[PDB]
Protein backbone atom coordinates (compact mmCIF):
# COMPACT_ATOMS: atom_id res chain seq x y z
CA UNK A 1 0.00 0.00 0.00
CA UNK A 2 1.04 3.42 -0.97
CA UNK A 3 0.46 6.60 1.50
CA UNK A 4 -1.69 9.75 0.63
CA UNK A 5 -0.80 13.13 1.04
CA UNK A 6 -3.62 16.17 1.02
CA UNK A 7 -3.56 20.00 0.30
CA UNK A 8 -3.89 21.71 3.53
CA UNK A 9 -4.54 25.47 4.70
CA UNK A 10 -3.19 27.25 7.64
CA UNK A 11 -5.24 27.30 10.54
CA UNK A 12 -4.51 27.40 14.66
CA UNK A 13 -8.14 26.32 15.24
CA UNK A 14 -9.73 24.52 12.28
CA UNK A 15 -9.55 20.84 11.15
CA UNK A 16 -8.39 21.64 7.37
CA UNK A 17 -5.26 23.36 9.20
CA UNK A 18 -4.46 19.92 10.29
CA UNK A 19 -1.30 17.75 8.51
CA UNK A 20 -3.12 13.95 7.58
CA UNK A 21 -1.61 10.90 8.82
CA UNK A 22 -1.12 7.70 6.73
CA UNK A 23 0.66 4.78 6.56
CA UNK A 24 2.84 2.74 3.60
CA UNK A 25 2.03 -1.11 4.09
CA UNK A 26 4.39 -4.47 3.25
CA UNK A 27 2.43 -7.67 2.97
CA UNK A 28 4.25 -10.98 2.52
CA UNK A 29 4.71 -13.23 -0.89
CA UNK A 30 6.21 -16.59 0.40
CA UNK A 31 8.02 -19.92 -1.64
CA UNK A 32 7.07 -22.95 -0.50
CA UNK A 33 9.01 -26.13 -1.49
CA UNK A 34 6.55 -28.90 -2.54
CA UNK A 35 7.50 -31.95 -4.23
CA UNK A 36 6.50 -33.82 -7.52
CA UNK A 37 7.16 -37.47 -7.92
CA UNK A 38 6.59 -40.34 -9.76
CA UNK A 39 7.46 -44.47 -9.65
CA UNK A 40 7.68 -46.62 -12.75
CA UNK A 41 7.71 -50.20 -11.82
CA UNK A 42 9.39 -52.46 -14.47
CA UNK A 43 9.70 -56.67 -14.13
CA UNK A 44 13.54 -57.44 -13.65
CA UNK A 45 13.87 -59.92 -16.46
CA UNK A 46 12.38 -57.45 -18.91
CA UNK A 47 15.39 -54.94 -18.18
CA UNK A 48 17.79 -57.78 -18.55
CA UNK A 49 16.16 -59.20 -21.83
CA UNK A 50 15.92 -55.27 -23.44
CA UNK B 1 8.24 23.55 17.16
CA UNK B 2 7.10 20.22 18.01
CA UNK B 3 5.33 21.08 21.65
CA UNK B 4 1.35 21.49 22.16
CA UNK B 5 0.90 25.14 23.62
CA UNK B 6 -2.83 25.93 24.11
CA UNK B 7 -4.80 23.95 22.00
CA UNK B 8 -2.45 24.17 19.85
CA UNK B 9 -0.19 20.90 18.29
CA UNK B 10 2.66 22.64 16.99
CA UNK B 11 4.26 20.34 14.62
CA UNK B 12 0.99 18.89 12.77
CA UNK B 13 -0.50 22.26 12.56
CA UNK B 14 2.90 23.41 10.99
CA UNK B 15 3.26 26.27 13.28
CA UNK B 16 6.30 27.74 15.80
CA UNK B 17 6.00 29.32 18.80
CA UNK B 18 8.68 31.49 21.05
CA UNK B 19 8.44 30.88 24.79
CA UNK B 20 9.83 33.52 26.57
CA UNK B 21 10.24 33.59 29.85
CA UNK B 22 12.16 35.64 33.43
CA UNK B 23 12.23 35.29 36.86
CA UNK B 24 11.77 38.34 39.11
CA UNK B 25 11.82 38.98 43.28
CA UNK B 26 10.94 42.58 45.19
CA UNK B 27 11.69 43.21 48.88
CA UNK B 28 11.05 46.44 50.45
CA UNK B 29 12.91 47.34 53.60
CA UNK B 30 10.43 48.64 55.75
CA UNK B 31 11.74 47.98 59.30
CA UNK B 32 12.98 50.34 62.17
CA UNK B 33 14.92 53.57 61.75
CA UNK B 34 16.50 56.04 64.38
CA UNK B 35 13.09 57.32 64.65
CA UNK B 36 11.09 54.35 65.61
CA UNK B 37 9.73 51.01 64.80
CA UNK B 38 7.15 50.13 61.45
CA UNK B 39 8.50 52.93 59.21
CA UNK B 40 7.80 53.29 55.56
CA UNK B 41 10.39 54.53 52.81
CA UNK B 42 7.54 55.29 50.32
CA UNK B 43 5.49 58.10 49.60
CA UNK B 44 2.68 58.18 47.02
CA UNK B 45 0.83 61.16 45.17
CA UNK B 46 -2.45 60.77 44.10
CA UNK B 47 -5.52 61.79 42.42
CA UNK B 48 -9.12 62.63 44.28
CA UNK B 49 -11.93 59.91 42.49
CA UNK B 50 -14.68 62.38 43.08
Amino acid sequence: TLPGASWVSESATEPEGVKPTSEATWADRTLVAEEVAVIIPVHENVVDDA
Amino acid sequence: DQATVGSINLAERDMIALRLKARFAYVLGNGATAVGDNKTPVGAVVPDGS
